[PDB]
């Protein structure tokens, strides 16, 4: 079993401020990362795969990267609509893990 | 176009059983391996079990192996989640979902259902 | 219900096919070994009242 | 049973090897063995 | 003992099976006749050494057990073709043949 | 340069019936005038296969689809607009991908990184032609294989088979003629290899490339596209091979119950008659555990919550046993500040026995609890409390700071001179209780135990049991049978268990075997009719659709799970024939009296 | 490994020859019977019913 | 393809991928030469008793 961590647990910022939410695996989950965001009474939804690929329909302003056991999500310009828990998801193999979540709240 | 319908939740008493059941429409869904997802009231996603197009291969989490098994019956759409045995830790909200997978399910496209609530007490 | 055993198994050939068969082919047979007995007559005969 | 074993049943049943004795004895005694070669 | 000749053939099957049965409860060398433990008990690559050693010894008992059934067949059908002989000759005509 | 085509939304799936289509030559032996049956990955008859429409008429939907197990691709068009394929995972630059391309002259495999588009595409320009692979991929790099032969490409169907086995991405293909459309034509044809490619890397995910022309994103046209996509399943297949080594016909043995017949008997022909196929077993649905209650736990807590505590150089022993040691009770306990076990895990206790269990308890400092360790030396170490290298035990230590200090020094506690334990001093001078839990497990009776764990009793289903360390499989029932106080379960002539005792409610269970037995075709013979009835040997009807796992069958054969026709036997569940009250000569013997014939149905 | 081929391959002729010796006393029985049939329906006439 | 017997010109039809055949008892029987791709019968090397 593969663990997952994030860090911090907790952020707050403001519109316009570069938010950053760190990912780590305990064993190397090679660019195998999905990163999610999800907002109260909803389901997750997914804005990358493997890594660093954005998904159809994802704002520009979001990115991220890494290989092996330290991965980045990033918001260049945080909006008022981006306040959500963020998950990291690995599935190098199976059983599939999600970290604690990262909660983005508004300064 | 794709959704995802959960049903059969509600409350049932520890040492007890209740099967779950969704029903999908608007894709091919018996191209398409399958997920559970579950969140427990204040905390995170917990990853449940995943079973494969084929309705063959299935895989679970440690902290449901022996007590949870996956089916789907790929004649009427519809993906299952038979469990026994739940004690009160398995309270959560139950989702069935298509989560993309570039190592096993193949999948290149996220659908997620709204997700049933399960109460064990 | 061991799958272990029953994969096992089948690296033996064909053993349980033929074991199968034979007592099948008893089984069929002691239809045979009834009907000839009895089955002698086309008609079936009452007694006079 | 336990173990895979099984037992079949026959085909005729015993009232219906009764019925085929009575047959038998009918036969014979109202007509010998004429109804054994014919009619 | 008037039928003792339809009952011997039951009390001969009847033998014959609790004889095949039994037979399960034999180790044959191995660990243990439970299957079960073997699994539970040892890894893979030990474990099936003492399975073969139960397939062996129950497979060949299978085996002993067909066999016998299929000699005890044969003369079950010779009675049978005999009975057939004599509902024939006896039942539906007169016999001249002695005794 | 990538361009946006997929401006649009997904549209939703059409499915056709495959019929008997897919089904290639599985190897390169010939045979001939036989039936072969053989085990391998085909298209399922009569299965939905989905429609694509990739360019719909200017609406471009090409997708990217899962690979699974294998693909059977089929497409009808005379424009050449579908040219070639990519499989892969990821499908960047991050893993390696297999680019098939087909053109005028010939075909050209590569497999590299490359750094596909959006929504990929092979770009045609009219001058003479021109033709840009840069339209499918932005670069590529670190290539492993590459290969160039001749093209793979009424109206002409094209069938296509890919598979990723061991490395080797195998093609196979047919082209035949067809006067059909928004259809697959029925009849049977085999598909031929093509090519075996050793490549070496995983599929996961591909996608059609279709080829657009110059005539951003708004200047490329092509006219509407089509192509269908099923997937390939582990699946029994009889082959049936005539006098030149082609494959004529086949058998898909899980269609339907004839179909099965048909497999078992290797043809293609099957007489009137009953033909035992296959066997139905019912399989568990609980995992049952039941043991006595917990009638007297070990008296742990009287040496954790001792009023006083020995001197270091004089630690105190308390034996522990007779009694069920819940140490999870320790273990999860809040009243302490370490808790750390040698030779054992302290979450696996509460499943093991020892033949005694041994609790050592005294005060020190706080800077002297790291010497309570196997391998460790030190003033407490070495001269008051010393632990062997294979240890075996827990060792737990809490702060008593509260408790063992007193104002101006508390000297009734020494060790190997008094400590002058003080409320006011450091983390590391405070007094400190510790209790040492060691584990004795020698040739011997077990004495101390961790507690069992019982579930809820289910009866009149097959479960799963284990009663007091006796298990098994089978149907618990409520028992007529009078046990004496002393016996737990009883055993019948064959001394095999057929009765437990509940350990908990001392009830009497009867334990009887899951239901199973054969499975029989009863058929009027393929000359005469293709209807057949099954009959479900020593079973009650109400448990068939669980014996033979309906859920996991094809529509057809979950016809026979159950229906309007369900007559009870002594022979078993008969299922597809109607009982009529007439009699007639016996035609196919079912037993007991029961024959059946074909009168037009089957009747019983 | 090869005695276990050794003892699997003369197991499976062993089955064989048994069957066979078996197989072999009905078809005796049963051409025990066509000589009899000869003699007493060919070679002269029976009053044995059937 | 590795075995022993006798190799003779066969008038068997062969389809363009296929290298070799086999009987009714999974056996080869036939093999195409690589290359000539002439298709040839194999036959078991004489044996009997005396
Ligand atoms: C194609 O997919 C297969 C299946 O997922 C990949 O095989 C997997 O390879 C990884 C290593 O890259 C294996 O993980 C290793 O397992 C050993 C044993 O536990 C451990 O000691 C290593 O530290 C590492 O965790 C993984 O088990 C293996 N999966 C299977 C089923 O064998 C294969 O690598 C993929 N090919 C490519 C090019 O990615
Ligand atoms: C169809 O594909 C073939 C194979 O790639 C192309 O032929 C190559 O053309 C380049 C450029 O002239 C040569 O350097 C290669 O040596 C050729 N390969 C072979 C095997 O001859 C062909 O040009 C393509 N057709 C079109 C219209 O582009
Ligand atoms: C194909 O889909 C239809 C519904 O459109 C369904 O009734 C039929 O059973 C399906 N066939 C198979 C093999 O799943
Ligand atoms: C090229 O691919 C092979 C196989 O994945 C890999 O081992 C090799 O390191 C790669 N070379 C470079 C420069 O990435
Ligand atoms: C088999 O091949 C012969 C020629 O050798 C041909 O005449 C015959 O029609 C072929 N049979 C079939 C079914 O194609
Ligand atoms: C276990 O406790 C229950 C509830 O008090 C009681 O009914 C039952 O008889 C007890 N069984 C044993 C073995 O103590
Ligand atoms: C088999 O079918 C043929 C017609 O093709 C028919 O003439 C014949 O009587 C049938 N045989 C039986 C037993 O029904
Ligand atoms: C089948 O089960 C029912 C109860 O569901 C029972 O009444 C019936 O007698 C059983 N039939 C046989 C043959 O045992
Ligand atoms: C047969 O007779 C019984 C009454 O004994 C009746 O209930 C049943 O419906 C009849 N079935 C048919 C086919 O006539
Ligand atoms: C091998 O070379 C010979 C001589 O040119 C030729 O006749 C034969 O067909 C070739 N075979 C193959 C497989 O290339």
């Amino acid at each position: 079993v593969i663990w997952m961590t994030q860090s911090p647990s907790s952020l707050s910022a403001s519109v316009g401020d570069r938010v950053t939410i760190t990912c780590q695996a305990s064993q190397d989950i090679r660019f195998y990362l999905n990163w999610y965001q999800q907002k109260p009474g909803k389901a997750p939804k997914l804005l990358i795969s493997d890594a660093s690929n954005m998904e159809t329909g994802v704002p520009s302003r979001f990115s991220g990267s890494g290989s092996g056991t330290d991965f980045t999500f990033t918001i260049s310009s945080l909006q008022p609509e981006d306040i959500a828990t963020y998950y990291c998801q690995q599935y190098d193999n199976l059983p599939f893990t999600f970290g604690p979540g990262t909660k983005v709240d508004f300064k | 176009e794709v959704q995802l319908v959960e049903s059969g939740g509600g409350v049932v008493q520890p040492g007890g059983s209740l099967r779950l059941s969704c029903a999908a429409s608007g894709f091919t869904f018996n191209s398409y391996g399958m997920h559970w997802v579950r969140q427990a009231p204040g905390k995170g996603l917990e990853w449940v079990a995943f079973i494969r197009y084929d309705g063959g291969n299935k895989y679970y989490a440690d902290s449901v192996k022996g007590r949870f098994t996956i089916s789907r019956d790929n004649s009427k759409n519809t993906l299952y989640l038979q469990m026994k045995s739940l004690r009160a830790e398995d309270t959560a909200v139950y989702y069935c979902a298509n989560l993309k997978d570039s190592r096993y399910s193949g999948s290149y496209y996220d659908y997620w259902g709204q997700g049933t609530l399960v109460t064990v007490s | 219900d061991s799958t272990e055993c029953s994969n096992l198994l089948l690296q033996y050939g064909s053993f349980c096919t033929q074991l199968n068969r034979a007592l099948t082919g008893i089984a069929v047979e002691q239809d045979k070994n009834t009907q000839e007995v009895f089955a002698q007559v086309k008609q079936i005969y009452k007694t006079p009242p | 049973k336990f173990n895979g074993l099984t037992v079949l049943p026959p085909l005729l049943t015993d009232e219906m090897i009764a019925q085929y004795t009575s047959a038998l004895l009918a036969g014979t005694i109202t007509s010998g063995w004429t109804f054994g070669a014919g009619p | 003992s008037a039928l003792g000749k339809l009952q011997d053939v039951v009390n001969q099957n009847a033998q014959a099976l609790n004889t095949l049965v039994k037979q399960l409860s034999s180790n044959f060398g191995a660990i243990s006749s439970v299957l079960n433990d073997i699994l539970s008990r040892l890894d893979p690559p030990e474990a099936e050494v003492q399975i073969d050693r139960l397939i062996t010894g129950r497979l060949q008992s299978l085996q002993t057990y067909v066999t016998q059934q299929l000699i005890r067949a044969a003369e079950i059908r010779a009675s049978a073709n005999l009975a057939a002989t004599k509902m024939s000759e006896c039942v539906l005509g007169q016999s001249k043949r002695v005794d | 340069q990538c361009v946006n085509l997929t401006t649009r939304t997904q549209l939703p799936p059409a499915y056709t019936n495959s019929f008997t289509r897919g089904v290639y030559y599985p190897d390169k032996v010939f045979r001939s005038s036989v039936l072969h049956s053989t085990q391998d990955l085909f298209l399922p008859f009569f299965s939905n296969v989905t429609w694509f429409h990739a360019i719909h008429v200017k609406r471009f939907d090409n997708p990217v689809l899962p690979f699974n197990d294998g693909v059977y691709f089929a497409s009808t068009e005379k424009s050449n607009i579908i040219r070639g394929w990519i499989f892969g995972t990821t499908l960047d630059s991050k893993t390696q991908s297999l680019l098939i391309v087909n053109n005028a002259t010939n075909v050209v495999i590569k497999v590299c990184e490359f750094q596909f588009c959006n929504d990929p595409f092979l770009g045609v320009y009219y001058h003479s032609w021109m033709e840009s692979e840069f339209r499918v991929y932005s670069s590529a790099n670190n290539c492993t294989f590459e290969y160039v032969s001749q093209p793979f490409l009424f109206k002409n169907l094209r069938e296509f088979v890919f598979k990723n086995i061991d490395g080797y991405f195998k093609i196979y293909s047919k082209h035949t003629p067809i006067n059909l459309v928004r259809d697959l034509p029925q009849g049977f044809s085999a598909l031929e290899p093509l090519v075996d490619l050793p490549i070496g890397i995983n599929i996961t995910r591909f996608q059609t490339l279709l080829a657009l022309h110059r005539s951003s994103s708004s200047g490329w046209t092509a006219g509407a596209a089509a192509y269908y996509v099923g997937y390939l399943q582990p699946r029994t297949f009889l082959l049936k091979y005539n006098e030149n080594g082609t494959i004529t016909d086949a058998v898909d043995c899980a269609l339907d119950p004839l179909s099965e017949t048909k497999c078992t008997l290797k043809s293609f022909t099957v007489e009137k008659g009953i033909y035992q196929t296959s066997n139905f077993r019912v399989q568990p649905t609980e995992s049952i555990v039941r043991f006595p209650n917990i009638t007297n736990l070990c008296p742990f807590g009287e040496v954790f919550n001792a009023t006083r505590f020995a001197s270091v150089y004089a630690w105190n022993r308390k034996r522990i046993s007779n009694c069920v040691a819940d140490y999870s009770v320790l273990y999860n306990s809040a009243s302490f500040s370490t808790f750390k076990c040698y030779g054992v895990s302290p979450t696996k206790l509460n499943d093991l026995c020892f033949t005694n269990v041994y609790a050592d308890s005294f005060v020190i400092r706080g800077d002297e609890v790291r010497q309570i360790a196997p391998g460790q030396t030190g003033k407490i170490a070495d001269y008051n409390y010393k632990l062997p290298d294979d240890f075996t035990g827990c060792v737990i230590a809490w702060n008593s700071n509260n408790l063992d200090s007193k104002v101006g020094g508390n000297y009734n506690y020494l060790y190997r001179q008094s400590y002058g334990f003080q409320p006011t001093n450091g983390v590391g001078y405070q007094p400190y209780r510790v209790v040492v839990l060691s584990f004795e497990l020698l040739h011997a009776p077990a004495t101390v135990c961790g507690p069992k764990k019982s579930t809820n009793l289910v009866k009149n289903k097959c479960v799963n049991f284990n009663f007091n360390g006796l298990t098994g499989t089978g149907v618990l029932t409520e028992s007529n049978k009078k046990f004496l106080p002393f016996q737990q379960f009883g055993r019948d002539i064959a001394d095999t268990t057929d009765a437990v005792r509940d350990p908990q409610t001392l009830e009497i269970l009867d334990i009887t075997p899951c239901s199973f037995g054969g499975v029989s075709v009863i058929t009027p013979g393929t000359n005469t009719s293709n209807q057949v009835a099954v009959l479900y040997q020593d079973v009650n009807c109400t448990e068939v659709p669980v014996a033979i796992h309906a859920d996991q069958l094809t529509p057809t054969w979950r016809v026979y799970s159950t229906g309007s026709n369900v007559f009870q036997t002594r022979a078993g569940c008969l299922i597809g024939a109607e009982h009529v009250n007439n009699s007639y000569e016996c035609d196919i013997p079912i037993g007991a009296g029961i024959c059946a014939s074909y009168q037009q149905s089957i009747i019983a």
